[PDB]
């Protein structure tokens, strides 16, 4: 396996794009190897799918359908084929410039399944999924609505990992700036404060994520106020982003 | 002055 | 404005070598697929259509055109272009077509037909030529690198000038990290057409991706089969442009400065009609990796709520449109004015003087036009201007004052009292 | 009552004190101040910031109502502007507090007087808000008081219903089976029974999605779908004729099968509805011959009355 595949990926790689010429001939094989071979080697296949994929992106868009069925298929949570499909959606999320939103829907309830199932302590399967929610960005415009509840429950436990704290916290900051949260604002901010006065390993962290929000939210954070500061004082938490944007959404001045 | 047509 | 240019760098179809296209990358131009036709013809259609596209802006403008441009017809254009406009702007088009992507140079490939054959121009050079103000349309694979190199080499003649820039304008189709995607469902020139025909445009790209079913039975065949000039309100059409322009003016109006929009949208019409469509094509835009880049410090207006009214009247004026086209029924107006005009009311209503001033002021600017909701509009204003001295002064800033005063120019005896109680009202 | 006259202000000249001070004696002022028959109002304001120093649920739930009752005697615009600003101040201490009836009981609180309070984007956009949170109870509030101000507000509430049904769709199409899908199919239909006038005009779209639920296979969900879709035949009237005949049929196979389904009283409304609503109350025993025993046979097995 790896002596033939491995050469025709090295030859892909040499070839770049012009690959292309040899793509129709030897793709749809590929993908067929794919759902026919041991599991073992199947993840093996989906890694170099995915070189493949990084190669060339927009020229793999008319297979782009069997390679989102075959990912769903397959999708058990297993760490290693867990890992391996997040890698496949990210180099996917690459490829597609404005099409990923057609295939976003396809993994969204293979997706909810996975946060609400593991407990781990801050496995890979949850992390690394939360990156590649972050790599998203703009596309989640008409599906946070729909993701956005697990992600909360990951941090919201009392028992949660610190890993699954700092994730889906500083994931929230991340696509904070790029994303406007003034409709899930309240889901957002008030179980993050539900856990401001849990352990200190956050202290800094979900206030760095506020931060983002409070440059949004601006007046409107005007109802988290009250909120969130009655919790941060109740242990030595500060930020000097958040401070000064609070000092400037008190005195109206925002300049 | 006015960057539409208008009935008058 | 004066006169415009149209540099049209078209290696008659022929791809360049620094990249690779998929199959269904033979992308049209100006709704013409240039690769169906010879040099002759896929050459110069082009060019016919983006003469009566941008007629169909200003047909006073001097169009001048420059087809293969290779050395010396550029530096004649912009020499003309400037000794026609010494003082006011000059409006300047780019394609970016043909043989290979443009660079930060400012190179074009036409020179003799080949890859090989190709021009080291310089922005530099061109800036130099348009000492006067400026206006930029960047419809490239590359735009966003273009503008900022064009602002790199304008902000180097205002160094070497301190040591036209700062009175410039710009409006381009990507970012600089960002190529043009390869969808096949758009045209080519992707930033010229969406400035051109915004509504059928924005009408096909939201039945090909609001994946809903609101609107049974609509097609992408129908909305290339719209009759209607924009402005027979008769057919969808005109009620679209009509309603698109009143929500876009209105969310620029509460979102835009004053002194960037009292100037952009008022006064020079194709400026306001670039930026208009521009910011409809950045909502547009902005849902792929095709991030809109803009000269003027101007905040993102797609983020606000009123553009989903949008989508009403998309969706209320679409759910006739299959009959309207197939049965030739007569379109329904709808009901978009009234409703904003009672959200105006509603804003009366409350007898508060310091909440936010109406939103819908802009709408009450565009609805004087016409009798049918201006006189609506009309008795609302009379209600509005008797508020406090405030209703009275930002009367006159949203631009309402100029269009009663052109309204007190009718001979109807039987309005003229309600308008000349407002309008001394608005002169208060 | 002969001493009323004095007792009440009596009363009075201590609670005002008690107003002004102290949590406890301070709830207690406003829980006794609310109940009794008293005839302030600025203390009140202010001591809706002081019972919520306290840990006690029924203290936050009952002071919180009796805050928003007393605040409203006679309303003027001084009243609307104080009202709306400790019932927004409520609205905060909602977000405070994880509490769900405590939420409740705050939005609940808002009486119909203030609707043109509501009416103004500026306001509206709080209840937009309000539809913003986890619990059932909160955004069926905040459903039928918006779909109540769409009577007045078209250009501000048009959008955010379009937007609420079509988000709810794509949660009931996307979001997997559970108690939130429940909870969903119970949203939707808040959102038809209090927006007649936008589904009116997207009948079949909802209808279709509705139909084709039941058609899938969980019971609730499809007990949700199903008083939904009654719902959507007693607000449409003789629009849904065409699909009469489909709805009766599944209508039906439900009830030939109500030994194995929840709620079959549900489904014998909804084909009550369905014939009286759209005008087929004859023609199904000759098109359906079987519903004549059923109707009787139902009377001989079923033990409940109701």
């Amino acid at each position: 396996h790896t002596m033939v595949v491995q050469a025709i990926t090295f030859i892909f790689k040499s070839l770049g794009l012009k690959c292309v010429q040899f793509l129709p001939q030897v793709m749809p094989t590929f993908l067929n190897v794919i759902r026919v071979c041991d599991g073992a080697i199947r993840e093996f296949l989906f890694q170099q799918l995915g070189m493949l994929v990084s190669f060339v992106k927009s020229h793999i868009r008319p297979y782009m359908d069997e390679i989102v069925t075959l990912m769903r298929e397959f999708w058990v949570m297993n760490t290693s084929i867990q890992s391996t499909i997040i890698l496949l959606i990210e180099q996917i999320v690459v490829a597609l410039g404005g099409e990923f939103k057609l295939y976003l829907p396809q993994l969204i309830p293979h997706m909810l399944r996975v946060f609400m199932h593991d407990n781990s302590p801050g496995r890979i399967v949850s992390i690394k999924l939360l990156a590649a929610i972050q790599l998203f960005g703009a596309n989640l415009d008409d599906y946070l609505h729909l993701l956005l509840p697990p992600i909360v429950k990951l941090f919201d436990a009392p028992e949660a990992p610190l890993p699954s704290r700092k994730a889906a916290l500083e994931t929230v900051d991340r696509l904070t700036e790029s994303l406007d949260f003034t409709d899930y604002a309240s889901r957002i901010i008030h179980p993050i404060v539900r856990t401001l006065d849990q352990s200190p390993e956050l202290r800094s962290t979900a206030m760095d994520t506020l931060s983002s929000l409070v440059f949004q939210l601006g007046k409107k954070y005007q109802i988290f106020i009250p909120m969130v500061n009655k919790v941060l004082v109740r242990h030595r938490i500060n930020h000097q982003r958040y401070d000064v944007l609070i000092c400037r959404i008190v005195k109206g001045y925002t300049l | 002055e006015s960057q539409f047509e208008m009935d008058i | 404005t004066v006169s415009v240019a149209l540099v049209l760098c078209l290696n008659v179809g022929v791809d360049p070598p620094d990249v690779v296209k998929t199959t269904p990358c033979a992308r049209l131009e100006c709704w013409i697929d240039p690769l169906s036709m010879g040099p002759q013809k896929a050459l110069e259609t082009i060019g016919a259509n983006l003469q009566k596209q941008y007629e169909n802006w200003q047909p006073r403008a001097r169009y001048k055109q420059s087809l293969d441009p290779t050395v010396d017809e550029v530096k004649k254009l912009c020499t003309s272009l400037r000794r026609n406009a010494k003082e006011e702007r000059v409006l300047f088009h780019y394609n970016g077509h043909g043989v290979p992507r443009p660079t930060v140079n400012g190179e074009v490939w036409v020179f003799n037909k080949n890859y090989t054959q190709y021009i080291p121009l310089s922005i530099y050079d061109l800036q130099t030529w348009m000492g006067s103000p400026s206006i930029f349309v960047y419809d490239c694979s590359n735009a966003g690198l273009i503008v900022k190199s064009f602002k790199q080499f304008a902000l180097q003649r205002e160094q070497e000038l301190e040591v036209s820039m700062k009175n410039c304008i710009q409006l381009a189709a990507c970012e600089a990290t960002e190529l043009l995607p390869m969808i096949p469902d758009l045209p080519a020139d992707l930033f010229t057409s969406c400035l051109t025909t915004p509504i059928k445009i924005a009408l096909r790209w939201f039945c090909m991706q609001k994946c809903v079913s609101l609107v049974p039975g609509v097609t992408l065949d129908l909305i290339e089969k719209i009759p209607g000039r924009l402005n027979d309100r008769r057919t969808p059409l005109g009620e679209l442009n009509w309603i698109f322009t009143a929500i876009t003016d209105t969310i620029a109006w509460n979102v835009l400065p004053r002194d960037l929009f009292q100037k952009l949208f008022r006064q020079d019409l194709l400026v306001a009609s670039l930026f208009r469509n521009f910011l409809l094509a950045e909502r547009i835009m902005r849902s792929y990796n095709c991030t809109p880049v803009s000269s003027p410090r101007l905040p993102p207006t797609y983020m606000h709520a009123m553009w989903q009214a949008w989508d009403l009247a998309v969706d209320i004026c679409l759910s006739q449109l299959p009959t309207i086209i197939e049965e030739g029924t007569a379109f329904r107006h709808s009901p978009f004015f009234a409703e904003q005009l009672t959200a105006f009311q509603v804003w009366l209503t409350m007898g508060v003087e310091n909440r936010n001033p109406p939103e819908q002021l802009p709408i009450v600017l565009q609805v004087l036009l016409s009798q049918v909701h201006r006189l609506r509009a009309l008795d609302l204003l009379g209600r509005f201007l008797d508020l406090g001295p405030w209703a009275v002064s930002l009367a006159l800033s949203v631009g309402i004052f100029p269009y009663v005063l052109k309204l007190l120019q009718s001979s109807a005896r039987e309005l003229r009292p309600l308008l000349v109680f407002i309008w001394a009202k608005i002169l208060a | 009552p002969q001493l009323k006259k004095d007792i009440q202000d009596g009363l009075l000249k201590m609670l005002s004190l008690v107003l002004m001070h102290d949590v406890g004696s301070i709830t207690l002022a406003l829980r006794t101040l609310g109940s009794f028959e008293f005839e302030l109002t600025q203390f009140v304001r202010h001591c809706a910031d002081h019972f919520l120093n306290s840990e006690h649920k029924e203290i936050r739930m009952e002071a919180a109502r009796t805050c928003s009752r007393l605040l409203t005697p006679s309303v003027s615009q001084t009243a609307v502007q104080v009202v709306a600003d400790v019932l927004s101040k409520l609205l905060v201490v909602g977000i405070t507090d994880p509490d769900p009836d405590i939420r409740y009981c705050v939005l609940a609180s808002l009486d119909e007087r203030f609707d043109a309070h509501l009416a103004q984007a500026e306001n509206l956009q709080a209840l937009f808000v309000a539809l913003n949170d986890q619990v059932f109870e909160i955004r069926e509030l905040a459903i039928c008081t918006v779909g109540r101000l769409s009577s007045m507000n078209p250009a501000f509430v048009m959008p955010f219903l379009r937007k609420m049904l079509i988000q709810i769709l794509t949660e009931l199409e996307h979001s997997g089976i559970g108690r939130i899908k429940e909870q969903s199919a119970r949203m939707l239909g808040h959102l038809v029974s209090n927006a007649p006038r936008l589904i009116r005009p997207y009948m079949e779209p909802i209808l279709k999605a509705l139909i084709l639920k039941l058609k899938d296979p969980n019971p609730g969900v499809i007990n949700n779908v199903l008083a939904t879709i009654g719902e959507l035949a007693q607000v449409s009237g003789l629009e849904m004729r065409k699909w009469v005949d489909e709805l009766f049929i599944i209508i039906m196979d439900m009830l030939q099968d109500s030994s194995l389904l929840a709620k079959r009283q549900v489904a014998l409304w909804t084909l009550g509805q369905l014939v009286a609503s759209t005008g087929y109350v004859v023609e199904p025993y000759r098109k359906y011959p079987t519903l004549l025993e059923v109707l009787l046979n139902f009377l001989k097995t079923e033990q409940n009355q109701g």
